[PDB]
This record gives C-alpha cells, structure tokens and sequence, in this order.
C-alpha cells in the first residue's frame, strides 16, 4: 500500500516450474497445435473452394 | 554510384597521360552539350542529393556556399518553368564552375566506407 | 524434453517445418479416420453397400 | 485551423490534391498521371455501364455486344468509349513509363513508386486482355487460345493449370464468364495499387524535369496543377472525341467482328497493338519456354532500373549521351510493336531477333555502362 | 612489444560477410524444407502431384492409389 | 605482470589475503564478509545495513567521538558498504598506519556498543534514506529489478528493508545477527598497497584471534533462486529521461558460462552519448542508437550471485517517442547472440575483455576489492594467466550455445520508470526474445 518494492501477491498465478522446459514446451503445444490446425483447415478450405474453378460436371460430360 | 567511385576512376584516368590526352578533350565537350552551365547550375549542383550521405555532405557546407546553392536551385527552377536559358551573368562560366560539395561528400563517404570496412574486421 | 524444445521449437524455421509436416500427416490421417466413422454410422445405407447387388 | 487541415478525412483529401507541395516546374509530361486517373475513372463508369447490358455466356455475349451497339441508348458511344479509351489507357500508360524512364523517377528515393507501377502495369495488360477476350468474336476467342496456352509451358503442371484456367478442355463458355467476373474485378485491385504508388511517392514528393531537389521551391497542387490537367484534359478529350465519334474502328481488329469459330482459324492471330511489343519480344526466342520467361522478362526487367542505372545525376536532362541511348531504346521498343504484328517470314524473324537483343541490352549492358562514362565525363568535364 | 593491432577486413557485401552469412546456411535449409512441405501439402489435392509424387513414396503411397470402380464412374 | 596475492590462514579459519605494491606509499586494508542482506528473514530485513550504520556509533573502549578522531588521528579514512551477498569494511590509511587501521576495523566488528540510545538514533536517519535513494534513478531501477526478478525470495528484499523492520529493529536481533553472520570462516582480511602479508598475519593473529568460528565451517562462497519474468512500471511523466532495465536470469561467480557471459555481455557493450569516443565505437546496437539518437546511455551488466544472476541492460533516453524502437533495436542485439555471433564478434569481445578485467584494478582500493571479492565468491584469487586462459576457452560457438538457453525466447524482468507511456506492453517487449525469421 505504500512501499513499492514489495511486490503485490502473484502466489494464486505463479507457475513453480515456470523456468523449465517443459513449461515453455507446453504452451508453444498449444501454439503449435493451433497452427497445426489452421493450417490443415486452410488447406482445405483453399483446395476445396478453388476446385470450382476446375471442369464442372457438365464440362467433363 | 558512389562520389567516391566517380572520383578515384577520374583520377586514374587523368594519371595516364594517354588516357588524359583523349578524355579529357571529349569531357570538355561533353559538359559542353549537356547544357547545365546554360541554366547557371555549377556541376556539383546536380548530384542527388535524397541519400542520407549527402544530406549530411549538404549539412556540412559553410554557410555562404549553402546560400548560394539555394539561390542557384531557385533560379533554375524559375528558368526551367519559363523555358528559357539564363543569359549574361546567370551563365556558369567554366571558371566559376568549382566542385564545391565534392570535398564534402567524399568526407562522409570516406567514414562510411571505413565503417563498414572496419565492421567486418577480423582479429588475427 | 529440452531436446524436444530445442529440435522442434526453438529456431521458428523448425517449428513452421513442424506444423506443416503435421497438418500434412493430420489432413490425410484425418481424411480416412473420418471416412471410416463415416461409414458406420451410415451402415447399409450407402451406395458402396448396396452396389454389390448390381 | 482550417477545415480542410483539422477534420482528418478532408485532410487525407487535402494532403493529396490540394495543399500537396509540388515542384514549380513540373512540364506537360506530368499530365499523364492525372490522364491515366481520367482513363481509368472513364473505364470504370463505361464499363459498368456496359456490364448492365453484356451477357457473359458464350451463347449470348456476341449478340449482347450487338445489343449494347444497336438497342441501347446511346449503347454504341459506351461500347466505343470503352473501347477506345482502353487503347488510351495504354498511349497514357507508356508515356508516363517513359517520362518516369527519362527523368529518372525510378532513382532512390522513389524505387517503391516505381516498383509497385510496374506492378500496376502488369495488372493493365491482364485487365485489358481479359476484357478483350469478352467480345467472343474470333480474336476474341483465338486471342485467349494462344495465349493461356504459353501456360502450357511451365514445366510439369503446365498442361494442368491451362485446363484450370480455361474451366474445360478449351477455351469457351467458364473461361468467358470467368473472365467477365475478373475483369469487373480487376480494374478496382488496379486502383488500390494506383493510390498505393501515390502514397509511396508521396514521402518524397514528385521529382522534376531537372533531376534536383524541389524543397527550394513548392508549389500548391491547386490551383495550378489543376488548372494545367485541365489543358491535357481537353487535349486528350479532344483525341478521344475524334476517335469515339468519327473513326470508332481505326484501332480495332475487323476480325473480332466475326463470332467465335473454334473451327475456323483466322488469318493471323495478334493480340490488341498495345500489346505487341511483348508478342515480338516472345517470337524471338525460339524455345516456347524461354519465349515466355522472355517475355515476362521484358516487363520484370524494369525492376532493375533503380540498380543498372549507376549516374550520380538523377534525370536524362543533362546527359546527351543517355539521351541519345534513350531515343534508340524508345524507336526500338516501337519497331518491336510493329514487328509484333508482321507475318512470321524474312526478313523479320533476324530482325526481330536483333531488337530484342537491343531491348535487352539497354537494362544490362548500356545503360550501366553509358551511366558510368557520364558520371566520369561530368567530373573530368567540370575541373 | 606490439605495434600495430592485427587484423584484416574479411570481404563484404550489403553488410553481409561470410561468417554470418555460414551460420544463416542451416536456417535456409529448414525454411526450405518448410516451403517444401508446405508447397506440397497445398498441391496434394492437384491429380498430378498424387499421380507423379505422392503414390511413389514408399509405404505411404498406397493412400494416393485410389480408383473409382468403374460402376459408379459417370464419366 | 602483477605481484602474487600471497594467502595464510588463521586457527579460527579467517583468511589473509595480501598484494604488495612498492610502488605507492597508501594501503587499503579492510575486512570483506560473506554475509549480507540475503542473509536476513522477513522480520529482521535491513539488519546488515542498520549494523553498518551503528558500526561507527562506537564501541566498547572508544565512544563515537574518540572513534571519529581516532581515524581522523590516521589521517586515511574509513568505508564501508553493504551489498546482498557481501559486507565490506575497509580502511585506507598511510604505509605506516596500518596497524593502527586494522586495530580500528577489528573493533568497530566485534567490539560495538550498539546502545539502545544509538539505535533510536539512527532509527530516524534509515527513516530519512528511504526517502533519499528515490533519486538515485539507477539504484530505484536495480533494486526494483531485483524485487520483481526474484519476486518474495531473499535476493528480491531490498538492502534498506521495509519501513515497518527499522521502527521494530532491537539491539538483541542487531547483536544475534552479526553472531550468526560475522564469522571468522567467512571473512577475509585483505591488504593492497603498501603493505607486507607477514606483518598483516601478525596483526591479524593480535585482534581477529578471538573471533567465533561457526559450527558447519562451508568453504568461501558457497550459497534456491526461481527468477520471475515480471515487470514493474514506475511512469512518472514528470521525469525528463525514461529508465530501463531488461535483465534475464544470468550465471553465478561459479558457473561454467561466467566468461562467456561476460564476452555476450562486451558483444553488446556500453554507450555514452557525453563520452567522445562512444560513436565511433563497434558494437552495432552502439551504432543503432547512435545514428537514431535514441539514448542517452546505454550499460550491459552481467551481476552474479553465489547461486544466480541477473544479465541485462540499462538504457537512459530523453526520446519519449521512440523507446519502443530503443527496446526492439536492443532485443533483436540480442537475438543476435544466438543466431549470428561468428568469431568476428566474439574475438573483438575478448581482445576488449583480456585488457579490461585487468584495467579495471588502477588503485589500491580496487585491487583490495578485487582480492577480497575474488576471495569471498570463488575462495581463491584467480591469477591473470588463468583469466587469460578462460576469456582464450570462450568460443563463438560457446557464445552462442550461451545466448540460445540463456537469453533466446527466454523471459524477461524489466523494470521502467519515467515517462514510460512509450513502452509497449509485456508481451511485446518479450517477443522480441525471438526472432520469426529464425
Ligand atoms: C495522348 C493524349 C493527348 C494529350 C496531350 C498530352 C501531351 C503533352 C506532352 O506531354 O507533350 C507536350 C510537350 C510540351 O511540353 P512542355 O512542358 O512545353 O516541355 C516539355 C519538354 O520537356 C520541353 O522540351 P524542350 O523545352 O527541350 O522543347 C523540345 C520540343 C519543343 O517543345 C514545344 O512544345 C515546342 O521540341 C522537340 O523536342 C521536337 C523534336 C524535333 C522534331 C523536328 O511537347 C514536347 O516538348 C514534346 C517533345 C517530345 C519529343
Ligand atoms: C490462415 C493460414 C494459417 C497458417 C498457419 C500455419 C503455420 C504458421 C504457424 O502456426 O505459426 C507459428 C509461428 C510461430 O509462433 P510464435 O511466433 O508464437 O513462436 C515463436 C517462438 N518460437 C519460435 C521459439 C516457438 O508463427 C509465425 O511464424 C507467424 C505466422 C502466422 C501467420
Ligand atoms: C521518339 C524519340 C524520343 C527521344 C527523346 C529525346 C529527348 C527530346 O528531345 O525530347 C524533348 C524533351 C527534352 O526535355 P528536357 O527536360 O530534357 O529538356 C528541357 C530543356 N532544358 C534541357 C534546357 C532543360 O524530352 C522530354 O520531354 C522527354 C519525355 C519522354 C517520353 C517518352 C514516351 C515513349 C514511350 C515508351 C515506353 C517504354
Ligand atoms: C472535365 C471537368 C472540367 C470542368 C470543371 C473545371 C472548372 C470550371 C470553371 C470554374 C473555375 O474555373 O473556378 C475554380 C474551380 O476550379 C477548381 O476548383 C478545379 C480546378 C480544375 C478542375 C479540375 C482539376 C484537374 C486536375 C486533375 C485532373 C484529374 C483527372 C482525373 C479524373 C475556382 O478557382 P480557384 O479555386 O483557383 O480560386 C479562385 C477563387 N475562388
Ligand atoms: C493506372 C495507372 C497509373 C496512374 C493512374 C498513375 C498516376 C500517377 C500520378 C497521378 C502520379 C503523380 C503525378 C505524375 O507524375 O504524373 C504518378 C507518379 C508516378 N507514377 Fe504513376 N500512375 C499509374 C501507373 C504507373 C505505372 C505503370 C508506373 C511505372 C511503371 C508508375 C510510376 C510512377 C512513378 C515512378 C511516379 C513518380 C514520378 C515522378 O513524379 O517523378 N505509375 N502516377
Ligand atoms: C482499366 C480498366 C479497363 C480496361 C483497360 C478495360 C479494357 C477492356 C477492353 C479492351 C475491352 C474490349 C473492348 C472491345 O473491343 O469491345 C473491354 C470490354 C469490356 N469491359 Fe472492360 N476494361 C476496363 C474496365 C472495365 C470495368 C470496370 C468493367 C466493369 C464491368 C468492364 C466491363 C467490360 C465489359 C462488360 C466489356 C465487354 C463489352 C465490350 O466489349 O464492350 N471493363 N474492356
Ligand atoms: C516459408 C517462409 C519463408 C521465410 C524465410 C525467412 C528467411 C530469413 C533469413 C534471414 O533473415 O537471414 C539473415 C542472414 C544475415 O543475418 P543478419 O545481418 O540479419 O544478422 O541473411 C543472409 O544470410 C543473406
Ligand atoms: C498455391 C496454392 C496451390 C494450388 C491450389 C490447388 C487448387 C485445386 C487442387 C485440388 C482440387 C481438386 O482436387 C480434388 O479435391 C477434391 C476436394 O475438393 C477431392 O475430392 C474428394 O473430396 C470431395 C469432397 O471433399 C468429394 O466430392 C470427392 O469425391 C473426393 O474424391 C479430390 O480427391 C482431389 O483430387
Ligand atoms: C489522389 C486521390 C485523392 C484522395 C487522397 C488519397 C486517399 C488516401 C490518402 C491517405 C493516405 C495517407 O496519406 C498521408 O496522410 C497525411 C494526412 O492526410 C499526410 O500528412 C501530411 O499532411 C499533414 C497536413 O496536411 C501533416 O500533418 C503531415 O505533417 C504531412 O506529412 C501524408 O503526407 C500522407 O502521406
């Protein structure tokens, strides 16, 4: 409340293995894993939606 | 191009007295027909100057060569629009025709150059 | 699991070569595990199930 | 503070066509921008218009072209105006490539102007093609044939991607009806990426005929480079109202009044004049492949002018030698137009040969090494 | 005693020298496998590509050879 | 080539180091300890720095008074500091005023009064510096560095402590605490200058004999820190320069990686704009800054602790408006450590390292600090061929493995203060721990 070198209470937030590995490992899974699906979702969505622009049935008939 | 460039290659050619012989009667012709003495600009007054080397070469003038660079711009620029040719005293004559920034901005590039030189130093 | 980190997710170059290498192994993965569920829940119904009659 | 500076929209406006700082020396040759944006702003209310009366299937846009001329209002002056204006776009085009050439607008500090034009060219030349190709008379169709099949040579896929282009197995209706839905498009990226070289030019400000700064001595946007568009305005409506109203089919190719016949070929394939520099430059090689690489060269290449040109004086004002360099690199770039549109016979296929060579070795070879002596004779001329 | 400090300018160009430029060799080598992947994983649904790449990979190529059987192709 | 640091030890296990300089007519003799602020809890927090004060309030024979001209009677002068790992207390005198110094330090270390009359006293004077070193921008920068760097854990308590311990700070905990901490296996008497080893032993051997050996005698600095990446913004707009401090967790006095942290760390170097030579210098966050005048100042640091450290940078700018680009340009410098450094970098590093760690000892208040620093950390002086040796093991590849665990993608402690508005966020600035194009 009034000292400002006495850092707030961060005990109900702080990681103890916060400096590990493991721990950074974990997030950029996350990370990762969003990429992962973005990117197949792209894909698909690229592949799927530009294919009209291939023969059309009737074309092909 | 660098000032620097221009400047070491004329020196190599106004060494070789051959060389001289033949170039510099042509380069007298040449600055001859290009016509810039016609709008009272000295030679130095037509090198780019939107580089940061020579805005700072530029920063570096005394302050009466500033001056008069300005009134030699303007008055050109004034020229030009009307289409027409100075006449009488606005001519450059070949005399008054000094390279008054070259020394400037061969400065500026003499420390750029020994700056990247010297960042790609190797301890032996 | 600093080996991971360190082949896999350290240099971005090998984290976006990871991503991709997987969404390539996913996508077609997923392709064929989806077409197989497809298949069973919609047993008997398809035309792959009564095109044998013909 | 005055509106126009205060209310941020009106600044924007304000920053660009009115208190923007311009050289007081600008010549006639800085007309062109401002006649490129009247081309493009007559295209698009033309071509809108047209699109309200065109039908984009191939069993119908022949005739819905015939419509436009003979049943709609007025019809004929859009279809010409549109037309017409097309081949101004490109007289407009090259004449402000060519003052950005002389006058050295290419030079730090507007390499990104520069850059992103060449980019705007590119989209003209696909939009003008594209719009070609929705007449569907026969240089309609044969136009498109021969020139999504250079496609065909990129190795491997080629094949494939002209079947993806085309919609089928040749050209005709999903081509037509695709390219009507992309040249409506094409013409708005166009404008985007023209007001993206102005705001790039706009950190620098234009350059001028003499190749110096213009810090020294600004001058409004308006009223006096309104009032000077203004003359070129009437210059080029004047042009434009002789072509549109009296000769409307002195540009034109008679053939593409013919409808689309896969059947039969035409005489001779060419595509639109504005176009035939790059045809030359690709009947050159002979190889299909390098015919095409050649040809999107010959556009790409002037992405190197900010680099081969090694002057230390921005602007062909004062270099006679560049300038005399300049007028061959010009004459030639016509003579490849013309042959552009000769037959395949002698002795044109050497010449052609040659001017390509000619093309080629301005950007590599000449301008590089002219740049360099003048630098030279400059310094050794002045002492 | 030492006169002069010793050194050399190692050659240059556009502030690039080799040294960096040897350290930077591995990541174009993984950015170049990511265009790879990524240019192929983009074109997998391309014909050709499975026809041409992607059914002669060993193993794994199997999932390319698919056929339409002839009863219940239109075309 | 220096003269050798000769070493003896007493029977109660205090050191004596020793380095003779017969060229200077001064000595600085002074008593370096192995104890300080970490050394404290939570309830006798600022402690060490209270005792420093009360040192020189007195002592048993000698009252405040007799002590002030006593040493103003020598003619040197006395000092002392208090830091977290290491309390130092030292004496410069004249040649022949040694035995009269060394008299005086080993009194006001065992032999003080610490009177309750004296702690009242004092109680207001600590009171008044709380409010004092608010100043001292580079020290409000450090300290708040270290709060949040080791958030609740013994480094992160400040040297002063907190308002509340020095109202409630007794004789007793005083006394209890220098019982503990001042002991004879953790203190070195260390002699620069004008001094002999032998004579020093002797004086020793007369006034530190008596001194308590604690029970587990460890050997010299020998020590668990969990570092936070963490900020702290201080903004004060009425403040004209912006102060900023960026630190990951650094390498101890022990660690494997000292040397090659400190070559990271001369990598990325120093700046001055007020110095002449500063724009000239290799460095290329030094040219960055530079050309873009975009600080005043800017101070790599590589701080270690027995157990820990902190690396870092502090950077001073009156550039309001572009310390979101002095933050980028700094963090990409060091993404650079990891992705770029070759032998270019590296050996210009070593060169300017091998002069400067030996540069640094000009007088002999320095040499003192470097023995009884060395002496306290490591337990032994290292000799300049051993330094020259370890700098000489430091290769760019090392560097390299260094900065890719150490700094790359790693978090941050940073702490600014003053007109900050222009400091981007958390995540922003950690960000550029990586580059994307990597
Ligand atoms: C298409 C759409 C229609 C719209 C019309 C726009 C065209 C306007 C334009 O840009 O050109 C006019 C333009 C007039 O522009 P200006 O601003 O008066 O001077 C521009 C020159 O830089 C100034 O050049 P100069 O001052 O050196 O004058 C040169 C010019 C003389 O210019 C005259 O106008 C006379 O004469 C020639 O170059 C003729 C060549 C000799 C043939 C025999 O005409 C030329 O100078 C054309 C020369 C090109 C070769
Ligand atoms: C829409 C299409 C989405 C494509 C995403 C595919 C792969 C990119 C990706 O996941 O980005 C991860 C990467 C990395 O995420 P990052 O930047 O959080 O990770 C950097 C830290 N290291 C390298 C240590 C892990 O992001 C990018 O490179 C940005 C591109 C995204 C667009
Ligand atoms: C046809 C050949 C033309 C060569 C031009 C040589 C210069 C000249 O005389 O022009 C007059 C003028 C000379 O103007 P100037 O600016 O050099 O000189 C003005 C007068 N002095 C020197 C006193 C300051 O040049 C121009 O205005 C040139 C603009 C070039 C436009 C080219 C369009 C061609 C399209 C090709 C696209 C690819
Ligand atoms: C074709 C369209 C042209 C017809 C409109 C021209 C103006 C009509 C006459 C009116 C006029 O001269 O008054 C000025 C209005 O001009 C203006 O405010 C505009 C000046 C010029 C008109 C258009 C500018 C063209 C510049 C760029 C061309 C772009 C082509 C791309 C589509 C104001 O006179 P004043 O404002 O000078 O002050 C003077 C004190 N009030
Ligand atoms: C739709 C097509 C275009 C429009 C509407 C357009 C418009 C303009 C305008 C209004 C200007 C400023 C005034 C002027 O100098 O004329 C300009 C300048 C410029 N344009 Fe274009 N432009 C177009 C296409 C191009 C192309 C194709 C290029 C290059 C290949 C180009 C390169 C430039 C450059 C370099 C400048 C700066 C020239 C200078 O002032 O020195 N533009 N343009
Ligand atoms: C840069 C802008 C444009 C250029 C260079 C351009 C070019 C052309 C060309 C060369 C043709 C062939 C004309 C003929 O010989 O009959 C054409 C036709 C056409 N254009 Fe455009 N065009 C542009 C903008 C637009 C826009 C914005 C539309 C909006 C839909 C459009 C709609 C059409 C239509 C419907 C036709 C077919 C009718 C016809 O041939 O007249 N155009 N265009
Ligand atoms: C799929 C996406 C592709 C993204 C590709 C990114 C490639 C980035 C490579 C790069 O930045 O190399 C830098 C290196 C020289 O280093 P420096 O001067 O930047 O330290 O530069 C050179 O070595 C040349
Ligand atoms: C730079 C980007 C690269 C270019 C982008 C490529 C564009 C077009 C590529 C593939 C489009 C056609 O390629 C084709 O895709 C369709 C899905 O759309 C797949 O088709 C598959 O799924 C669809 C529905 O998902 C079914 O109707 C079909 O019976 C089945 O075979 C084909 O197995 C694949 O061969
Ligand atoms: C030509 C078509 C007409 C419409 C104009 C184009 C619309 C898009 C323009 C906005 C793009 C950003 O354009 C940018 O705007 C700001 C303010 O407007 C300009 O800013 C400039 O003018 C204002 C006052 O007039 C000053 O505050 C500023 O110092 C100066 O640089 C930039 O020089 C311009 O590059």
């Amino acid at each position: 409340g009034k000292s400002t070198y006495k850092i707030p209470d961060f005990t109900p937030y702080l990681k103890k293995d916060r400096n590990t590995d493991a721990n950074r490992l974990f997030s950029y899974f996350m990370i990762g894993s969003f990429g992962m699906l973005s990117a197949a979702g792209a894909k698909a969505t690229v592949q799927d939606f530009l294919s009209n622009m291939s023969a059309s049935a009737d074309v092909l008939a | 191009a660098s000032i620097t460039s221009v400047v070491k290659t004329s020196e190599l050619i106004l060494k070789s007295p051959l060389l001289s012989k033949i170039v510099v009667p042509l380069a007298k012709t040449y600055v001859k027909f290009s016509g810039y003495r016609q709008l009272g600009f000295k030679m130095n007054d037509l090198i780019i100057e939107e580089t940061p080397n020579m805005q700072l070469a530029l920063r570096r003038l005394p302050p009466t060569e500033s001056y008069d660079r300005v009134y030699r711009l303007i008055r050109a620029t004034q020229f030009s629009l009307s289409h027409k040719l100075a006449t009488g005293n606005d001519i450059t004559k070949p005399e008054e025709d000094d390279h008054y920034l070259i020394p400037y901005i061969l400065d500026v590039e003499a420390e750029a150059f020994e700056k990247d030189a010297l960042d790609n130093l190797e301890v032996v | 699991a600093t080996t991971f980190y360190n082949v896999f997710v350290k240099r971005n170059s090998a984290f976006v070569a990871t991503i991709l290498a997987s969404a390539f192994v996913f996508d077609m993965t997923f392709e064929t595990a989806i077409d197989n569920f497809w298949d069973r829940i919609n047993a008997g119904k398809q035309w792959k199930d009564i095109r044998h009659k013909y | 503070m005055a509106l126009r500076k205060k209310n941020s929209l009106l600044n924007m406006a304000n920053s660009y066509v009115l208190d923007s700082p311009q050289p007081s020396n600008l010549n006639y040759f800085w007309n062109f921008g401002s006649l490129l944006a009247l081309c493009l702003v007559i295209q698009l209310a033309t071509g809108i218009t047209l699109a309200m009366h065109y039908t984009s299937h191939a069993s119908l846009a022949f005739d819905s072209v015939e419509h436009i001329m003979r049943d709609v209002n007025f019809g004929w002056f859009i279809r010409y105006a549109h037309a017409n204006t097309a081949s101004f776009f490109f007289i407009c085009i090259y004449a402000h490539m060519g003052r950005n050439i002389y006058y050295g607008s290419y030079k730090t500090p507007r390499v990104l102007p520069w850059s992103i034009g060449v980019i705007i060219f590119l989209l003209l030349i696909i939009t003008a093609f594209m719009g070609y190709v929705l007449v569907f008379g026969q240089m309609s169709l044969w136009g498109a044939t021969v020139i999504c099949n250079l496609v065909s040579a990129i190795p491997w896929l080629g094949e494939d991607i002209v079947h993806f282009l085309w919609g089928g197995f040749s050209v005709g209706n999903p081509t037509l009806q695709r390219f009507f839905a992309l040249h409506y498009l094409m013409p708005f990226v166009l404008a985007v990426f023209a007001l993206l070289h102005l705001i790039a030019l706009h950190t620098a400000g234009s350059s001028n005929p003499l190749g110096i700064t213009s810090n020294v001595d600004k001058l409004s946007m308006h009223p006096y480079y309104s009032f000077k568009d203004l003359i070129t305005v009437f210059a080029f409506l004047l042009m434009f109202t002789l072509f549109v109203f009296f000769s409307p089919d002195k540009l034109g190719h008679p053939d593409n009044y013919i409808p689309a016949n896969p059947m039969v070929t035409p005489a001779s394939i060419v595509p639109e004049w504005y176009l035939l520099p790059f045809y030359a430059i690709l009947r050159a090689i002979p190889d299909k492949l390098g015919g095409v690489i050649a040809m999107v060269a010959a556009i790409l290449i002037l992405l190197i002018l900010p680099i081969v040109d090694r002057s230390i004086i921005r602007g062909n004002a004062f270099k006679p030698i560049s300038k005399l360099l300049f007028g061959f690199f010009i004459c030639n770039f016509l003579l490849l137009g013309v042959l552009g549109q000769v037959h395949i016979e002698p002795p044109f296929i050497v010449l052609g040969q040659i001017c390509t060579i000619f093309y080629f070795s301005y950007f590599l070879i000449l301008l590089p090494m002219v740049s360099t002596i003048e630098n030279i004779f400059f310094y050794i001329g002045s002492l | 005693y030492v006169k002069k400090p010793s050194y050399k300018i190692v050659p240059h160009f556009l502030g690039f020298n080799i040294p960096t430029v040897s350290k930077w060799i591995p990541i174009f080598g993984i950015w170049g496998a990511a265009a790879g992947i990524g240019a192929l994983f983009l074109i997998e649904g391309v014909p050709r590509t499975r026809q041409d790449i992607l059914s002669k990979i060993p193993i794994i190529g199997e999932h390319w050879i698919r056929e339409i059987p002839a009863s219940d192709n239109p075309f | 080539v220096s003269p050798k640091t000769r070493t003896s030890n007493l029977k109660n296990g205090l050191t004596i180091a020793s380095e003779s300089n017969p060229l200077v007519q001064t000595a600085t003799v002074g008593v370096w300890i192995d104890a300080g602020s970490r050394n404290e809890n939570a309830y006798n927090n600022g402690t060490a720095h209270f005792f420093e004060h009360l040192a020189f309030k007195g002592t048993d024979k000698r009252s405040q008074h007799q002590l002030e001209l006593d040493i103003e009677n020598m003619g040197g002068h006395l000092n002392a500091y208090t830091s977290r790992e290491s309390t130092v207390y030292y004496a410069k005198s004249f040649k022949d005023d040694v035995p009269k110094s060394v008299e005086i330090l080993a009194d006001i270390l065992q032999h003080s009064k610490l009177a309750e009359s004296a702690i009242d006293r004092e109680r207001e004077v600590i009171t008044r510096e709380l409010e004092e070193v608010n100043k001292q921008y580079e020290e409000v920068v450090f300290d708040h560095l270290h709060a949040t760097a080791f958030m609740n854990q013994p480094l992160g308590r400040t040297i002063l402590g907190p308002r509340e311990n020095i109202q409630t700070i007794t004789n007793t905990e005083l006394r209890k605490f220098i019982t503990e901490n001042y002991t004879a296996d953790r203190m070195v008497l260390v002699g620069a200058g004008a001094v002999d080893h032998d004579a020093l032993v002797e004086l020793a051997e007369k006034y530190f004999s008596h001194l308590p050996s604690s029970q587990s005698p460890v050997p010299l600095g020998t020590p668990i820190p969990n570092f936070v990446g963490s900020e702290v913004r201080l903004r004060d707009d009425t403040m004209p320069v912006a102060h900023i401090a960026i630190a990951v967790e650094g390498v101890s006095w022990t660690s494997e990686d000292y040397y090659t942290a400190l070559v990271a760390q001369a990598i990325i170097g120093n700046y001055d704009r007020a110095v002449g030579t500063s724009r000239h210098q290799g460095s290329r966050l030094s040219n960055i800054v530079s050309e873009n005048n975009l600080a005043n100042s800017f101070q790599s640091f590589s701080t270690s602790y027995s157990d820990t450290g902190l690396w870092g940078i502090y950077l001073t700018s009156e550039n309001t408006t572009q310390i979101d680009d002095l933050v980028h340009f700094t963090l990409k410098e060091w993404n650079r450590l990891s992705t770029s450094v070759s032998n270019l970098q590296v050996e210009r590093a070593k060169s300017q390292l091998k002069a400067g760690l030996l540069l640094s000892l000009d007088g002999t208040t320095y040499v003192a600090e470097d023995i009884g620093r060395q002496l306290t950390t490591l337990g032994r002086r290292v000799t300049p061929a051993e330094v020259e040796a370890k700098l000489e093991a430091v290769t760019e590849h090392d560097v390299r493995a260094w900065a890719q665990k150490t700094l790359y993608d790693k978090d941050i402690a940073l702490v600014g203060l003053g007109p900050i508005e222009g400091l981007y966020d958390y995540n922003r600035i950690r960000n550029d721990m990586s580059m994307m194009r990597w």
